[PDB]
């Protein structure tokens, strides 16, 4: 007795703790879409959305349990156990139900979807290099924006704004004993002055170098990393600008 | 194991049947397993 | 031999090293009317304006030196001896000379214009209060933001986006050998983890806390510190809160 | 002293006039100036 695809996507959906939004976000379906799919007021849905909502799942699977070697396996069996699923609906309108024309079809859409994102990322290579991107944690899905408002090392080296904390560890001027208060800094006492700002980064500098792995060039590192060449080819590159 | 690996649905926050195909790898040898049953579920 | 007005803001202007951007942010006058003022292009200006300059160097003055008692004697007896030095100038329509009579006239102009600002705060409190502001470093001038970006401790605790730092002190993934290289992360290995943001997070609570002094209530302690009550009134009543 | 705070015109980036300012408080009592000459010119 199998159950209808919107109960099973619904079933998948909530396992992984994703709400609709997050997984209209994850996927390039409508939160309304998945939304009337899950209760039927959508009938079975084409091949392509159905495609879709996996992508969605799998960036997803891969920000959580991670793209190596021991889950990349269990990654690419899942998705795969469960694009059959899907089609195997008691509601499907799929009896080409051959799974390795199917399996094969979606890797084959999987590649012709990242060429159109690197193409569309290449446009903009500027805004992503320089981190002027407001990306939606979790996911791939990204926007572009004025200024690295969400850099912590810009936030913390620009001096074209005040950086605040919250409004508690604060009285960053020790100095509160200056008869009338400070013009219109009974409102900004949460500012952090440039010697913590330094302190901050430093720390931090420290605490990332002694883990993790400094890369000497920025412009060349990124421009070999993202790019239309071969995956075995490429790390070999990264490795030569880790260990000379 | 039994079907007492809710377990690892509720802390990892994945699907019954991801929860599955961990226990999949080196299934019955949850000794040998141990190695990377302890790994990304250890510095979680 | 006096210079003129134009020739005495430019030596002070430039003394401070500040650009007339900084000087026309700090204070209301046009970069333009500044620039036309420093060269002659305009004739002497009002009083009202002269006021406002004064006002600009005033915000610099106690973001550089300080709103402290040794201080704040020094830029109060300063600010007074260049609007002396204004109303003197060579080409000055200032006959009144009598300094008293600007010099109180000046420090009415100034708390006239506190009560302004105050009140204009007053009505934009919860984006003050919760640091959805852009102010500009070094001035008092702001500008309101649908999130309160520029706050350190809101980026390092928000979970809406991803956090990255400089495309350098990265690999913020020391798992590079997962065979196909992770989708779209080929763009984004600066994004820091959950662990690391909490680690940085609880580094700088520790680094604020064993300085300056930690704050108990928010809403209480900001809603007393601005207000039209007196100043001594009130550094009782912040004392009280930083010591019961 | 005499002409030779060109030094905390540069290094407080201050005017002058300011510079003057700073020297006229314990004017000649360098010495007893020391302690507050060596405060915000300290910790900067």
């Amino acid at each position: 007795i199998y159950m209808t695809f919107g109960e099973i996507l619904k079933k998948e959906r909530v396992s992984w703790k994703l709400s609709v939004k997050e997984l209209s976000t994850l996927s390039g379906v409508s939160q309304t879409y998945i939304s009337k799919l899950e209760n039927g007021k959508r009938n079975f849905p084409s091949l392509e959305t159905i495609f879709n909502l996996l992508i969605g799942f799998k960036t997803h699977i891969e920000y959580k349990m991670g793209s190596e070697s021991p889950f990349y396996e269990i990654n690419n069996s899942y998705l795969d156990e469960i694009l059959i699923m899907f089609i195997n609906s008691s509601n499907s309108t799929i009896s080409d139900r051959d799974p390795n024309e199917l399996i094969t079809q979606f890797n084959e859409y999987y590649d012709v979807t990242i060429k159109k994102k690197q193409n569309e990322n290449s446009k903009i290579e500027s805004d992503i290099f320089s981190n002027k991107i407001k990306l939606v944690k979790g996911t791939t899905k990204k926007e572009v924006i004025e200024k690295p408002y969400f850099d912590l090392n810009w936030l913390l080296t620009q001096n074209e704004y005040e950086v605040f904390f919250d409004r508690s560890f604060l009285l960053d001027n020790n100095f509160l004993n200056k008869k009338h208060f400070t013009e219109k800094d009974m409102y900004y006492y949460n500012v952090l002055n440039d010697n913590d700002l330094k302190t901050i980064k430093d720390e931090i500098v420290v605490f990332l170098l002694n883990k993790y792995n400094y890369i000497k060039n920025k412009d060349d590192f990124f421009n070999i990393f993202t790019n239309s060449e071969d995956d075995k080819t490429k790390r070999d590159a990264l490795y030569k600008i880790l260990y000379e | 194991p039994m079907v007492t690996k809710e377990f690892l649905k509720i802390k990892l926050e994945c699907s019954d049947m991801y929860a599955q195909k961990l226990i999949d790898e080196a299934q019955g040898d949850e000794n040998k397993l141990y190695d990377l049953f302890i790994q990304k579920l250890a510095e979680r």
